[PDB]
């Protein structure tokens, strides 16, 4: 909806809401400069 | 995704 | 190439 | 998409299916931001040159989908417009200035492992996120190749595809076209030096271009996908509608219109 939508806006049921990452997540985590 |  | 749809969203 | 992989399942929750009732069709990628709000690119709406100039009534939006041909009985959800909104300042008639375009849905969409709303970017989010060397996610169902004679197999794809392209450099994406670039717009791609592949393709447009949040850990919508010159070309690089440069818009018309 807003700055930050909904409420419970991005968090994926089976991913996030679920702990789970999917298979290509932590390579635009690296780029954010480090996996540090 | 148009081409110019 | 589509798979027909329930024509009662059509 | 070209150059990216299939989507895993529940891997992007607010992916839209812009189908055309009759011809039966793929119109674009679009996004899920509420049970009720659905972002697309304008101009999947709106296209003068390719006379494009749909009525509310001509689409559906399916929700939840992986499968781009199947209709997915139980896991997909399909939806009835019942009013778009266009950016005012949209210009199509130049270099697509403010391609941005909203649906309200008749009635809410239901949540499941499939449907979930995205986010939108907060000024700090942005600012944080929307980096050079930073990496997007382009999902949609568009060709997996640049639209060509010579090309020989199947153009589009079974599944979903995920592409991961880090934000390009103003002055970089500025190099790169002769075209017209504005601020209402961004670039993501590898840089030739960098010798990768990936971009969105015809038919991926409208969908989001999404970057996940270290903060707290929610994906937001960076982009929605726009325009280019070729696909996956040597050199070139996609350009995005930048979503928070055009966010009180958004947020005017949810505001004064809907939920």
């Amino acid at each position: 909806t807003f700055g930050s939508g909904e409420a419970d806006c991005g968090l994926r049921p089976l991913f996030e809401k679920k702990s789970l990452e999917d298979k290509t997540e932590r390579e635009l985590l690296e780029s954010y400069i480090d996996g540090r | 995704r148009p081409p110019g | 190439d589509f798979e027909e749809i329930p024509e009662e969203y059509l | 998409i070209v150059e990216g992989s299939d989507a895993e399942i529940g891997m992007s929750p607010w992916q839209v299916m812009l189908f055309r009732k009759s011809p039966q069709e793929l119109l674009c990628g679009a996004s899920l931001i509420s049970d009720r709000w659905v972002l697309t690119a304008a101009h999947c709406l709106l296209y003068p040159p390719w006379d494009k100039n749909f009525t509310e009534n001509d689409l559906l939006v399916r929700i939840g989908k992986h499968s781009r041909t199947r209709y997915e009985r139980n896991i997909e959800k399909i939806s009835m417009l019942e009013k778009i909104y266009i950016h005012p300042r949209y210009n199509w008639r130049e270099n697509l200035d403010r391609d941005i375009a909203l649906m309200k849905l008749k009635k809410p969409v239901a949540f499941s492992d499939y449907i979930h709303p995205v986010c939108l970017p907060d000024r700090e989010t942005a600012a944080s996120l929307l980096q050079a060397g930073y990496k997007g996610r382009v999902t949609g169902w568009g060709n997996l190749k640049e639209t060509w004679t010579a090309n020989v197999g199947k153009g589009q794809p079974s599944v979903l595809q995920v592409v991961n392209l880090p934000i390009v450099e103003r002055p970089v994406c500025k190099d790169s076209t002769r075209i017209r670039i504005t601020d209402n717009m961004f670039c993501a791609g590898y840089k030739p030096d960098e010798g990768k592949r990936g971009d969105a393709c015809e038919g991926d447009s409208g969908g989001p271009f999404v970057m996940k949040s270290p903060f707290n850990n929610r994906w937001y919508q960076m982009g929605i996908v726009s325009w280019g010159e070729g696909c996956d070309r040597d050199g070139k690089y996609g350009f995005y509608t930048h979503v928070f440069r055009l966010k009180k818009w958004i947020q005017k018309v949810i505001d004064q219109f809907g939920e």
